[PDB]
């Protein structure tokens, strides 16, 4: 758990400086994104894990299907946003595993 | 004008010319980036930047080291400085600076609209509103959150009503997402500014119109490029392509048919400067990308405008120059915070 | 299927996880996350944390490390497995194992 948590920390830092570089090409995207909030593309599919005689609930990473939204107007910086999407997606996968 | 410019040009351009030129003398060059790259901490960044136009801007404010307040203070000083400068303007340059004001009023309108759909007070959006789109007119705030009242009050209030009488219509806005709205407004504004500059022919047009032509062409490329991963129809792509570029007489139909990225490269191979720019896009870990090349060409044309002096581009290209100065300052700050020194010099300097 | 991950974070982490797909407006038309800025109070933050805890449709929560420190007693007042609560670092506060409620439950395991 400690090892996977260290991987979590460094992957979060990956996503963090990816965001730092996304602050460059686009600009003030923060409020544009925070206002655009309609539906989720990632969901928790609760499963079970019979580890022993006692059963403990667990979780599964789900791609629901409604794709991540498209902001192509922020001064035309979509590439950085896409790589940031990839970073945070991988991070969230590892985080549901930790949960 | 009429093959004899500068007759009485400088009558109403003296002090503003001197002010912009003096600030241009104080522009950070790579020499200052040679001592702003060896910082390792925001305190030394502040020490080095104390010798710039940014005098003590972090001393006696924000004692713990931060990045967001740096960006905010830079924006505040720079914007208020061009408010001062525009406030020392005269009617032609006032129209110019109004259009430069419009370039931000577009995204400020975009932020302030659809708040009816989420049923939120406009006074909650005023704090995040960028200062260069103030919309200093009555009854914008708290219109009963009805979209119709917003449309009518914005027609009444925002000086972008000249664009809105033939750019927006409330009913159509409801169907199209905001992604289309922002871009159609900016297309209309780009075309209007281009034409207005063309009417004032001279050094101004010949120097800034190629910048706007590059804006239109880079836009036409990027819309297609980043619309590979979407289901937007080509109809909106056509409605979003400016009609004041190198590609307006014909060439727009090709960028509707260049589905793959390599096809867009092939279409851009016909424009040799843009062919060099696309040949400079490596998209590899250690070199620059296509967006970086478009930005580099933009900077190059801004420099070419800066070469001349008897033009209205001294008062716009310099605004974007200050933008990029503030932007690189925030870059160095973000590299200090994240310790990502591998990309400490992965930006576009100025001169 | 039915449960949704929720995020209590500062602006940057919140944008990051909205960008990764996390985010919904329920039938009641409210955000399933909270924004943390400089000017907030621990008490209403604690009440919003209780709003999260009591609401059934969450499962797992994601809170930064200094944000979780800012509410430490109220955060640790809860001991139930189904509302999982997980800590994450931030840009200026890298991960700290010495500061975690669950790793505090694992006493002497060092």
């Amino acid at each position: 758990i400690i090892e996977t948590k260290m991987l979590m920390g460094e992957v979060m830092r990956e996503a963090a400086f990816s965001l730092a570089e996304a602050k460059f090409t686009a600009g003030d995207f923060s409020t544009t994104v925070i206002q655009n909030v309609n539906k989720a593309q990632v969901k928790i599919r609760a499963k079970k894990d019979n580890v022993a005689g006692v059963t403990l609930p667990v979780f599964e990473h789900y791609h629901e299907g409604t794709d991540s939204y498209e902001l192509t107007g922020l001064a035309r910086g979509g590439e950085q946003l896409a790589k940031l999407k990839r970073n945070y997606a991988k991070a969230v996968e590892l985080l549901v595993e930790l949960a | 004008m009429s093959f004899f410019p500068e007759l009485y040009f400088n009558v109403d351009n003296g002090y503003l010319e001197g002010l912009v030129r003096g600030l241009k003398a104080g522009v950070l060059s790579q020499a200052d980036y040679l001592n702003l790259v060896q910082c390792e901490t925001l305190e030394d960044l502040k020490l080095h930047l104390q010798s710039t136009d940014y005098g003590n801007f972090l001393a006696n404010e924000a004692s713990p080291l931060t990045v967001s307040v740096i960006d905010d203070k830079l924006k505040e000083k720079m914007v208020v400085e061009f408010r001062h400068m525009r406030n020392h303007a005269y009617e032609p340059l006032a129209s110019f600076l109004d259009f430069i004001t419009y370039s931000y009023m577009i995204d400020n309108v975009i932020l302030l609209i659809t708040g009816t759909l989420h049923q939120r007070s406009i006074a909650e959006l005023v704090p995040k509103c960028h200062p260069l789109g103030s919309f200093e007119q009555m009854e914008a705030v708290n219109i009963a959150q009805t979209p119709a009242e917003l449309y009518n009050a914005i027609l009444v209030d925002t000086p972008l009503a000249a664009f809105f009488q033939d750019c927006i219509s409330e009913q159509d806005l409801d169907e199209m997402n905001i992604e289309i709205i922002r871009n159609t407004l900016y297309k209309a504004y780009l075309e209007s500014f281009y034409k207005f500059c063309t009417l004032l022919g001279g050094t101004t047009a010949d120097a800034m119109c190629p910048i706007l032509e590059f804006e239109a062409d880079r836009r036409a490329f990027i819309i297609t490029i980043n619309s590979f991963g979407t289901e937007l129809s080509k109809e909106d792509r056509a409605k979003l392509f400016p009609h004041c570029g190198r590609l307006y007489p014909e060439g727009l139909a090709q960028l509707a048919r260049a589905d793959d990225y390599e096809q867009v490269k092939n279409v851009a191979d016909y424009y040799p400067e843009y062919k060099l720019l696309f040949e400079g896009a490596g998209s590899n870990p250690g070199d620059k990308t296509l967006e970086d090349r478009f930005f580099e060409h933009e900077v190059k044309l801004n420099k070419l405008a800066f070469l001349n002096q008897f033009h209205f581009g001294v008062f716009y290209a310099f605004v974007k120059l200050k933008e990029q100065e503030c932007r690189n300052i925030v870059w160095i700050a973000e590299c200090i915070a994240q310790r990502h020194r591998a990309k400490i010099d992965n930006y576009i300097p100025i001169f | 299927r039915g449960k949704l991950i929720a995020v209590i974070g500062d602006e940057d982490t919140v944008t990051g996880f909205l960008l990764g797909g996390i985010g919904e407006l329920n039938k009641n038309r409210h955000p399933n996350f909270l924004v943390v800025e400089k000017d907030t109070t621990i008490n209403e933050i604690e009440d919003t944390f209780r709003q999260f805890l009591n609401r059934d449709d969450i499962g797992i929560i994601l809170i930064n490390q200094y944000i979780a420190e800012m509410v430490r007693h109220a955060l640790d007042a809860h001991q139930r497995s189904i509302p999982a609560v997980l800590e994450i670092p931030s840009k200026e506060h890298p991960y700290d194992a010495a500061k975690d409620s669950i790793l505090r439950r694992a006493k002497g395991m060092f």
